[PDB]
């Protein structure tokens, strides 16, 4: 975070706020840790949200992870308003949960607080043996019709760190 | 029906509590507060546990460039709009250090976490000796608000002996 911050403080109105959202369980409070230099090892579902509040410099970068359960998902509209970047995390192992995330990134992509907004997707857990390619991923949820944005998806495990340095090197360039 | 607005431009601790416990009706409560050096990683502090707290801290605080403050809180059945927190650290009428965050909405029954991390302001030696030769002289009040409203008030006082 503390370099990711230096990586936009080109920024002309001194702060970004990022928004992490996905289903329960894809790893965004993992995700989160890690981007935190922080302990991964008490984690339990977020039921609430979690921040980190980056501030150097006067400039500030705020990150929030709203929790993914299906009684948390309602108020997820509750923290849109003037994100600036949104990160969609999705277990790229978990098939059987493949078209209720497509149906969430759906709905987001529609909303009208988020409108324009860029779209970073994290296909996550690719440690996992079994877990689906971004490729298929992609395919899967038709990124390619999206109009309304720039967009990426990026493979990435948020346990081990890898694939992550190049999905917010793509987030740092598209502010 | 103190607000941010009388907060904000404050050059020391608060003279006493502003609010009653009875006028947390949200039933928010902090249940965790952490402390970390980003650069060793170190955690320097952490405590899991009315509206007082005595730190016990040492010089190596005060000496820090790194820093990650973790604050925990749950909100009872009531969910709450555009709550609001400002904590101010003062050492005898010098504002050391200012946090506002705006976190909006919080979810009924919810608990949520907030680290700030932060560039820990260069003290001079001159002012670094003085708050570690007066133990306790360091305060903090923590405003807390709902729609600009003071709902909570809590207090502290550090050494770093
Ligand atoms: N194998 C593997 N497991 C991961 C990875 N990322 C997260 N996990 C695991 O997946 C589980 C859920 O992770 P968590 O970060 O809590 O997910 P979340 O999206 O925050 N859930 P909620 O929205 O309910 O808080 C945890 O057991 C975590 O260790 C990963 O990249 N690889
Ligand atoms: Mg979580």
């Amino acid at each position: 975070l503390l370099s990711i911050l230096r990586k936009l403080k080109s920024a002309p109105d001194q702060e970004v706020r990022i928004l992490l959202l996905g289903l329960d369980n894809a790893g965004k409070t993992t995700l989160l840790k890690q981007l935190a230099s922080e302990d991964i090892s008490h984690i339990t579902p977020t039921q609430g949200f979690n921040i980190k509040s980056v501030q150097s410099q006067g400039f500030k970068l705020n990150v929030w992870d709203i929790g993914g359960q299906r009684k948390i998902r309602p108020y997820w509209r509750s923290y849109f308003e003037n994100t600036d970047i949104l990160i969609y995390v999705i277990d790229s192992a978990d098939r059987k949960r493949f078209e209720e995330t497509g149906q969430e990134l759906t709905e987001l992509l529609e909303e009208e607080k988020l409108s324009c907004v860029p779209v970073l997707i994290f296909a996550n857990k690719q440690d996992l043996l079994t877990a689906a390619p971004a490729s298929e991923i992609a395919e899967g949820l038709n990124l390619h019709t999206i109009r309304d944005r720039v967009w990426q998806i990026q493979s990435c495990s948020a346990l081990t760190g890898e694939g992550v340095q190049d999905g917010m090197n793509w987030v740092c360039k598209n502010v | 029906p103190i607000g941010p607005e009388d907060v904000l431009g404050l050059q020391r601790i608060t003279g006493d509590y502003l609010c009653s416990p009875e006028e947390n009706i949200y039933k928010i409560d902090f249940v965790r507060f952490k402390i970390r050096d980003m650069d060793s990683g170190t955690v320097l502090f952490e405590i899991k546990k009315g509206r007082f707290v005595r730190y016990q801290f040492t010089p190596a605080f005060l000496r820090l460039r790194q820093v990650g403050a973790t604050v925990e809180f749950t909100v009872g059945d009531k969910p709450v709009n555009n709550f609001r927190m400002i904590e101010r650290h003062y050492f005898r009428n010098q504002l050391l250090k200012s946090f506002d965050f705006h976190f909006g909405f919080c979810i009924p029954s919810s608990k949520n976490t907030c680290e700030h991390i932060y560039d820990f302001p260069p003290l001079s030696e001159e002012l670094i000796s003085e708050m570690i030769r007066h133990p306790y002289e360091t305060q903090s009040d923590s405003f807390y608000f709902v729609d600009d409203r003071l709902v909570m008030h809590n207090k502290a006082d550090y050494s770093y002996s």
